[PDB]
């Protein structure tokens, strides 16, 4: 498939049969992901959280009406050693979804 | 005719009476007696009656009355979010206010007309119960702000005595009240 | 409006009042669920809901629709208990435990075992 | 509206239906909230497993590029072809059809089944499981966001009725 | 006067007559005749006429009539939800009821007063039409219980026979009905 | 009410009555679908529903709106058939097979551009 | 209706009329922002709508809610200017440019 991430992980994705690349900036990522989703022969692309937290702000304009390429934030190279705050993410999600901060 | 408060008789009445005590069947359906709705009811005599209260009950009676009214108001303004997700899914402060609202409307508002002691209550007895609840709630707020969970709080032994203060006689109530206040003070130190 | 002053022990069988209230609540829930299951579909209902659905159906087919039969009061209470037996014990939160022990467990026998 | 007793009855019937529609929408939304919260737990669980699977693949790729040849890794990159058989099954979720991913993902029959690379040979295995965790996270979060959209939709409808109609 | 069904003459008539046939404007605008409002009409002569039907039409005529009445009532009940959520949000088990109600309406109730053969309709013809509509509906419900989608059921071309049956002459009808019944059966048993 | 006394064979044309009431049915359907769009939005519609919506619109804008021109009856029936041809041939359930066979299929661009 | 005759230069302070108009207009759109956020999400927001919701709340809580105190016209005008000063210029497109500088300084800190 496709992943916009650090080229050192990109080769590992190639080992998993997944073409990947990156250049470590939000603007260039958003630039070439336009082509990537126009040349979107796959159904999902991954992007680290540090490039830009929300790919919706980027591809929402070009993916209009189309649903196949699902886009999600994925752990980065800093998280390769530290980890992630999973529950904070889920909670700020349900906050905007069902209107309030819950399950506390 | 069908419970509509817009007919001419009701409108003509509500313009000249001084208080409206709104009985409601939905409360007696869930075993709440007397089934007075505390949301639709109102009165217009409180401000004029404040001096007698200060001089015959306690110098702070009006402020405790407003505080209880405010707790009930907040607990009511919170119910929709409790319906949406349930009680366990809420925060610690919202859980606390839900619990203290239940305690108010189940140990102070509710009154058993057939019990030979709870059939009547003085003003000083009611003032004592209100003061007990406000003190407990102040302690509990300090505690959950400090880091105790609401669960240690719900199982505190002082609850089955603050909720049993209705059925004590009018003579044994001053002693019960002072020792219950001391116990409320004590259980907090264990939270400190 | 006067029903409560004419039922109970000495007047009828003493489980009359609570059985009445319980039938009322169960039928109300059944009707609401019967409306919702048209836009949700039964497969997305919890289990107690399918219980209430089947209950409401059997209720209006065996309790209400009685034809020209002349039911006593005991036959009516029998049919009421045989219908309440569909819901799981413990759901009948209006009744007291004594009567539940005493009369629960019967199944629909008489209304189809007899005219 | 023409003022007649028949019109008054018709409008009253309309009011009754409006209220009995509001309460039905509310029950449906409650069911949706139950489903949504049932999903959020398994969603965060898949996120947990993905987090603990990313570390493994990351560490396997780490020493394989340094403590093995800094070039055998790029040779393995050029060696293995890409994967495209990611055809998705459209999936029903509460009156809507959403994509669900069934990437075929062949593993065994590809080129160079066994050979020389020392740490690369197994670091290529870790990114397989990394991709599986990715696809599970995606498959759960798409459904979660869909159910969320349905909830906000229904609440919009309830507000519309109860505040305008 | 004014289409108002509450004026004194109409009410004074309701309390005397035996049957009541209510015409509505919405159907008359649609040019769908006779335009008899089904929800507002009634008749008090059915139960007393059932022996005549059993002896002169068919032994189960009352039961077919009752099943058609129940289906119309159930579709009327579903229309309330169809109005607030739209007809595509229902489950297939209910879209089926909506569609069979539409069929009953426009293929059995409707009647052409200027057509040379649809003007007068014998009673065994009505029996046959009811019988085959009910047979189709039962088979379609069974087929939905086996995963068949509601869309290809609406494309079955035996619906043409069912919708055309009412234009067949009174002497040409029995053969038509006997063909149509087995064609209906084969519309589903043959697909398997 | 007297419409049936003076239409049909030996008069205007044999397909007058059936064209008229088929138009009534299709237009009623279009209006009801408008009432539905007002609640569930235009995107949620099916395909035949959109065909009925389009029929209602084109009907109002070409058959009703003539504005001071004098149309003979043949022009009127011609326009009516051009508008009916938008719907699938299998949906004209109030017209016979032969009238369909020998009038269906005209386009509106031909009557005028 | 008779307000335009009784206010302004020589009768009250000079800025009275334009201050009143700008105050009305600023409170107007705060309310409709609160109406739209009420149904759609407050995610679809802009930088000045925050200013306007904040203005609407501080308005209802300080300008309207005066309790039992008796306010002279000067201090009512001062409170109004304070409430306006928490909206940037260009948002105050209704008041003239001289006292938009003459009175704009003081902010709500004085209570």
């Amino acid at each position: 498939m496709a992943v916009i991430a650090d080229p050192e992980t990109a080769q590992g994705f190639r080992l998993a049969g997944l073409e990947g690349y990156g250049a470590s900036s939000a603007e260039e990522a958003q630039s070439l992901l336009e082509t990537l989703v126009e040349r979107g022969g796959y159904a999902l692309v991954a992007v680290d959280e540090a490039l830009l937290p929300d790919p919706e702000r980027a591809v929402e304009r070009l993916m209009r009406g189309r649903d196949l390429p699902v886009l999600l934030p994925i752990a980065g190279l800093k998280e390769a050693f530290q980890g992630h705050d999973v529950e904070g993410y889920m909670r700020e999600l349900v906050r905007k979804t069902i209107g309030f901060d819950i399950k506390l | 005719p069908g419970g509509d408060m817009s007919e001419p008789v009701t409108q003509s009445t509500l313009r000249i009476v001084g208080a409206f005590w709104r009985l409601d069947a939905s409360l007696a359906f869930r075993r709440h007696f007397p089934a007075i709705n505390w949301n639709g009811s109102y009165s217009l005599f409180t401000s004029a009656l404040d001096p007698w209260y200060r001089e015959n009950v306690a110098e702070d009676y009006p402020e405790l009355r407003d505080a209880i009214s405010e707790l009930l108001q907040r607990e009511a303004g919170l119910q929709e979010i409790v319906q949406l997700v349930g009680p366990d899914a809420l925060q610690d402060a919202e859980r606390l206010v839900i619990e203290v609202g239940r305690i108010i409307r189940e140990d102070f508002l509710q009154q058993n007309a057939y019990h030979e002691v709870d059939a009547y209550c003085s003003m000083k007895k009611a003032y004592g119960i209100m003061k007990m609840i406000l003190a407990f709630y102040k302690e509990a707020e300090a505690a959950i702000k400090r880091g105790v969970s609401i669960d240690e709080i719900l199982q505190l032994p002082v609850l089955e005595r603050i909720g049993r203060a209705r059925y004590v006689s009018e003579e044994e109530f001053p002693a019960y009240f002072e020792e219950a206040m001391k116990e409320i003070q004590g259980a907090f130190k264990a939270l400190a | 409006r006067l029903m409560n002053n004419g039922v109970g022990k000495g007047k009828t069988r003493e489980d009359h009042k609570q059985v009445s209230d319980q039938l009322y609540s169960a039928y109300a829930n059944g009707v609401d669920i019967r409306k919702l299951v048209a836009i949700i579909g039964e497969d997305a209902l919890t289990e107690n809901d399918r219980r209430y659905l089947q209950f409401a159906d059997a209720f209006e087919r065996f309790f209400i629709n009685q034809g020209q039969q002349n039911r006593s009061i005991e036959e009516s209470l029998q049919i009421a208990w045989a219908l309440l037996s569909m819901l799981p014990q413990g759901e009948l939160k209006r009744i007291s435990k004594d009567h539940i022990g005493k009369y629960y467990g019967q199944k629909l026998e008489e209304i189809w075992g007899a005219p | 509206v023409s003022p007649t007793r028949m019109n008054l009855l018709q409008r009253r019937g309309q009011l009754r239906l409006a209220q009995k529609g509001v309460d039905l929408l509310k029950k449906k939304r409650d069911a949706l909230v139950a489903e949504f919260f049932g999903l959020v737990r398994e969603a965060m669980e898949a996120r947990k497993a993905l987090d603990q699977a990313a570390k493994e693949a990351y560490a396997a790729l780490l020493l394989a590029q340094a403590f093995d040849g800094p070039e055998v890794v790029a040779g393995a990159a050029l060696g293995v072809p890409p994967l495209e058989g990611v055809e998705a099954e459209v999936e029903n979720v509460w009156g809507s059809k959403v994509p669900r991913l069934k990437a075929t993902f062949p593993d065994g029959a590809l080129l160079s089944p066994v050979g020389t690379p020392a740490y690369t040979l197994e670091a290529s295995r870790a990114f397989r499981r990394y991709a599986e965790a990715l696809i599970r996270v995606a498959n759960t979060e798409t459904r979660l966001k869909k159910i969320g959209e349905e909830i906000k939709k229904t609440t919009r409808r309830v507000n519309a009725l109860e505040q305008v109609v």
